[PDB]
């Protein structure tokens, strides 16, 4: 069965740090396309970053150098070491699985984890 | 980041009505448009790959068209189970982005 | 003796970007009025050498490294670029010297049915070396469950294809590309 597990969301001050966890089921992280897309409560989807099967990374200039999508090959986990958090960063975080060929549809995300950023 | 604008932002359709959404990219992105459905209190679920192919584990009523700079999905029959919002997404460049999405309710 | 820039630039058959070729140019006198004094190229970016003084610049060998990419995939063909082609298909060194000449070829490389002949590598464990070539068809392991080189759960086909159609705008038509790699008996 294909399933995803979001966790690590908790209340935090602006400028803080937080960490997500996913012991990956259904596939394993070590050799997949994986994105990070958050949604604010009642807003549109917001692309943040994406790690590639060989370790390539892309970031938008609005979220550049703040987010660090990384992964050790020693564990079946996507890590996100998150820094410099803001009130606009309130998710509802989802990691995406990219499929093959022109089917880059991020079909399986999960349920999301609750990160709230406030004073 | 490629700007994807959809129209209209919301619309009301009766039980069994036809809902059609439009999504435009500011630069040409071929058939590179993954279309999701987000039900209230649920993650977005993929509907379309390649802009005209039904995603696996979706009902046959969803069948889209349009490619390059403009993308279209015609729900040949919107249903009471299809009361949800939809989000188009491009991936044609090194920075990915999502459409604003159209909030669809029953009338 | 004139150089075979004609045989590589006007090649009837072009190789795919995952399976590019290198040709060594050892003993020749070139006439760079065929490259610089012409307008068939849409991308032009010479690194470390200028587009006119390169005629009287000797180098121990020249390589004509030819392939096909998508429209915006030409921007990935530059030393350092972190793009999908740069990191998994064909990487230029960060101290690269030479020229790159790329041109649109929609009318010969994009068919109405979709052109699936040109391909690229979306899956390559780790990253290629400068000028490294990989043509291996070994089945891509997507996770840690064994795939016995098969297709199923956690097990994906390594190679994919382009789909060049005439409906694409300037962003994503096919482009025939040549990368010139220089190495320290050729002059203008």
């Amino acid at each position: 069965e294909v399933q995803l597990v979001e966790s690590g969301g908790n209340l935090v001050q602006p400028g803080g740090s937080l960490r997500l966890s996913c012991e990956v089921s259904g596939f394993i992280v070590s050799r997949n396309y994986m994105s990070w897309v958050r949604q604010a409560p009642g807003q549109g989807l917001e692309w943040l970053s994406i790690i590639y099967p060989g370790g390539s990374t892309f970031y938008a200039e609005s979220v550049k150098d703040r987010f660090t999508i990384s992964r050790p090959d020693s564990k079946n986990t996507l890590y996100l070491q998150m820094n410099s958090l803001r009130a606009e960063d309130t998710g509802t975080y989802f990691c995406a699985r990219g499929l093959l060929e022109w089917r880059y549809g991020q079909d399986v995300w999960g349920q999301g984890t609750t990160v709230t950023v406030s004073s | 980041d490629i700007q994807m604008t959809q129209s209209p932002s919301s619309l009301s359709a009766s039980v069994g009505d036809r809902v059609t959404i439009t999504c435009q990219a500011s630069q040409d992105v071929n058939e590179d448009l993954n279309w999701y459905q987000q039900k209230p209190g649920k993650a977005p679920k993929l509907l379309i790959y390649g802009a005209f192919n039904l995603e696996t584990g979706v009902s046959s009523k969803f069948s889209g068209s349009g490619s390059g700079t403009h993308f279209t999905l015609t729900i040949s029959s919107l249903q009471p189970e299809d009361i949800a919002t939809y989000y188009c997404q491009q991936y044609g460049h090194q920075a990915l982005s999502f459409g604003g999405g159209t909030k669809v309710e029953i009338k | 003796n004139l150089c075979p820039f004609d045989e590589v630039f006007n090649a009837t058959k072009f190789p795919s970007v995952y399976a590019w070729e290198r040709k060594k140019i050892s003993n020749c006198v070139a006439d760079y009025s065929v490259l610089y004094n012409f307008t068939p190229f849409f991308a032009f970016k010479c690194y470390g050498v200028s587009a006119t003084k390169l005629n009287d610049l000797c180098f121990s060998n020249v390589y004509a490294d030819s392939f096909v990419v998508k429209g915006d995939d030409v921007s990935q063909i530059a030393p350092g670029q972190t793009g999908n082609i740069a990191d998994y298909n064909y990487k230029l060194p960060d101290d690269f010297m030479g020229c790159v000449l790329a041109w649109n070829t929609r009318k010969i490389d994009a068919t109405s049915t979709g052109n699936y002949n040109y391909r690229y590598r979306l899956f390559r464990k780790s990253n290629l070396k400068p000028f490294e070539r990989d043509i291996s068809t070994e089945i891509y392991q997507a996770g840690n469950k064994p795939c016995n080189g098969v297709a199923g759960v956690n097990c994906y086909f390594p190679l994919q294809s382009y789909s060049f159609r005439p409906t694409y705008g300037v962003g994503h038509q096919p482009y025939r590309v040549v990368v010139l790699s220089f190495e320290l008996t050729v002059c203008g």
